[PDB]
């Protein structure tokens, strides 16, 4: 019953280029679906802090800019989560994990943890991020062919099971198609 | 208009269109009077004008900064200088080649 | 129901090693003395003279050591295991002045290992007779669980032990010669199940639950229990000992494929936090005085002082146990820094499977 979704290791560019879906239901969290149909709940980025953190006088909010090469994202913490902005400085190589949030139609990360990492960890991060992107795109390429031929039907769910494809992946492609059709109009 | 990302490039691969670059190399000479240090990554040598933080000669560092293109020449105004002495440069070069060949291919695979 | 004529012959063949023709001659000799006996009854009388007729004392079961769970009904406990280790017996002075005894025996089967804790008279009754290699039968013991994820069979006044029993599971236990030290196996959190042992998981800290200290043995670094009826802290391996402080670190790990609660112990937890356990105990005391409970103080200290460890990639190694209220807990005995060069090679192998290299 109590399930925690795992953080997906992604590039900053993929998070910025994705589509934020704010869940209206109380028992549903906010998720971002990237251009390659990847339903991501928590973000896991590794980059360099380009500017000195902005800490308020009354310690109500703390924000800092993170740059991994692909993009620059904002990392925010409020009230007690301001302690995360104090740990970092301008020039630190850190790993940030948190929930994806959208403020004024701009993507940003609500910090849950941030810590300094070794330069070899940044190399490792690029290896894992590239690897997971290859794995997901190859699975979604086959699932795209099943969705373009049958759609979301009882017959298509059996064919996807035989090809090593999860049922949720087909529903994410349909959700992405609906978002893209709204943008065309 | 969002702040431009540090385009990770080599010293030989510096395109005129680049504004902010990520150069990873070894320091070969340090001038404390003019606050500038020479960086060598294996493809070329560039002058790095630092604000106040001056690294040691021989220390491998990662420098993120703005390209200063003027009548004086082409140098890098340092903003961030990280310690890459304990970094596996062979692994860094291997993932650079993997990203150069796979990332542009993966970008256009799922586009509708 | 009583055993059949052929079943008695089969048990006499196994317990005496005599041939079926030899047993049939001895049954005929008994029926010659008393012709009023049946072919089944003569075999029963033959077994009684041999000393095998105590066949009605059959307590056979198929319970493995892995199936033992803390807080179980002692009556349900019926496991068998060969003695691998024998620890020296220790003594403790009770409240009434009497000196009690306690001895630990590490046993094992084809599934896992367990710690047998002998208490008072059970030490002089069994320990002297028990040798390394003998298979014992643990019955009616109280099952507890150590912090490392190892089950404990506490042999009290209700518990019984059978030296070398006639049980079918005894043949399935591998010999002492074949027993090797199990190394840690790499496994993703997505594939982690309850009851897994010796698992190496590489992940990132996503949240810190509690930071608190526990009283432990100053020699083996194991949790000591406070006996209120005696007034002493008794280690289930070194008897009456003076307890020392050791750190417990509850946090969450995230490898991209799953999430799991991890718990750290003593010297390994102090290494990750950077604060000594004596200083952590003092910080907990200060929060308890302010009106917070033991669990509230541990949760507050973790979020207000040890929030910096969240986001660091670390490697943990331990057993996965299933708590009745906290779900899956990977009780990591040891932790180490990520070998980046080794972790890159694991990725390269998976890239070759996809068709990248
Ligand atoms: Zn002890």
């Amino acid at each position: 019953s109590k399930k925690r979704m795992p953080a997906t290791r992604l590039y900053i560019k993929d998070i910025l280029e994705g589509y934020f879906v704010k869940s209206e239901g109380d028992f549903e969290p906010n998720y971002l679906i990237t251009k390659y149909a990847r339903k991501v709940y928590r973000a896991k980025i590794v980059g360099t802090v380009v500017r000195e953190p902005l800490i308020a006088e009354d310690e109500t909010y703390g924000k800092f800019q993170v740059d991994d090469g692909t993009g620059v994202i904002w990392v925010l913490g409020f009230r007690d989560d301001t302690k995360f902005a104090k740990l970092v400085r301008k020039g630190d190589l850190v790993q940030v994990i948190g929930k994806i949030a959208e403020w004024r139609d701009d993507k940003q990360i609500l910090v849950e943890g941030v810590s300094k990492v070794h330069p070899n960890m940044w190399i490792l991060h690029r290896y894992e991020t590239l690897k997971e992107k290859i794995e997901h795109i190859k699975k979604a390429k086959i699932a795209l062919e099943i969705y373009n031929q049958y759609g979301i039907t009882a017959k298509s769910k059996v064919i996807a099971k035989n090809k090593g494809i999860e049922e949720e992946l087909l529903e994410v492609i349909d959700e992405l198609y609906g978002i893209m059709m709204e943008e065309r109009s | 208009r969002r702040r431009k990302p540090a385009v990770e490039r080599k010293i030989s691969e510096i395109r005129e269109e680049d504004t902010r670059v990520s150069l990873i190399g070894r320091v070969i000479k340090v001038d404390k009077m003019d606050y500038m240090f020479w960086l060598d990554d294996g493809t070329g040598v560039a002058i790095i004008e630092s604000e106040s933080d001056l690294p040691k000669v021989g220390q491998v560092v990662r420098v993120i900064g703005r390209i200063i293109r003027n009548e004086e020449g082409i140098h890098i105004y340092a903003e961030v200088i990280q310690d890459f002495s304990d970094a596996d440069l062979e692994a860094l070069e291997e993932i650079r080649e993997l990203e150069r060949k796979l990332l542009p291919r993966l970008e256009g695979e799922i586009v509708w | 129901s009583v055993l059949t004529k052929d079943r008695i012959i089969e048990i006499i063949e196994r317990k005496t090693g005599m041939s079926r023709e030899e047993i049939e001659e001895e049954i005929r000799k008994i029926m010659e003395e008393d012709p009023y006996l049946s072919e089944q009854g003569a075999a029963a009388l033959l077994a009684e003279r041999l000393g095998i007729d105590l066949i009605e004392k059959e307590e056979v079961s198929l319970m493995r050591i892995s199936e033992l769970y803390p807080g179980m009904d002692p009556r349900e406990v019926n496991v068998v295991g060969r003695v691998l280790k024998k620890y020296p017996p220790r003594e403790y002075t009770r409240k009434d002045g009497s000196v009690g005894r306690v001895a630990s025996l590490i046993i094992y089967d084809d599934s896992g290992r367990a710690r047998v804790v002998l208490w008072d008279a059970k030490v002089s009754e069994y320990y002297n007779k028990i040798e390394v290699g003998d298979v014992i039968k643990v019955l009616d013991a109280q099952v507890k669980e150590s912090l490392s994820g190892l089950p404990e069979l506490h042999i009290n006044f209700r518990a019984r032990i059978i030296l070398n029993p006639d049980d079918p599971r005894v043949e399935m236990i591998p010999p002492l010669e074949e027993v090797r030290v199990a190394t840690y196996t790499r496994k993703k959190i997505k594939d982690i199940e309850a009851g897994d042992r010796f698992v190496e998981v590489r992940g990132t800290i996503a949240k810190v639950y509690r930071v608190l200290t526990y009283d432990a043995c100053p020699e083996c670094k194991k949790k000591v229990d406070y006996d209120e009826g005696l007034g002493v802290w008794i280690c289930p391996e070194h008897g009456e000992v003076q307890p020392i402080k050791m750190t417990i670190l509850d946090f969450g790990l995230d490898d991209g494929t799953g999430y799991i609660r991890v718990t750290l112990f003593g010297d390994d937890a102090e290494e990750l936090l950077g604060v000594s356990p004596e200083e952590i105990a003092e910080k907990i005391k200060e929060l308890e005085e302010s009106g917070l409970t033991t669990k509230e103080a541990a949760r507050k200290l973790a979020e207000d002082e040890f929030y910096n460890i969240i986001g660091r990639e670390i490697v943990v190694r331990g057993n996965v146990i299933e708590d009745r209220f906290l779900g899956l807990i990977l009780r990591a005995s040891s932790w180490e820094d990520v070998d980046y060069r080794r972790e890159i090679e694991r990725i390269k192998e998976e890239l070759e499977k996809l068709g990248v290299m």
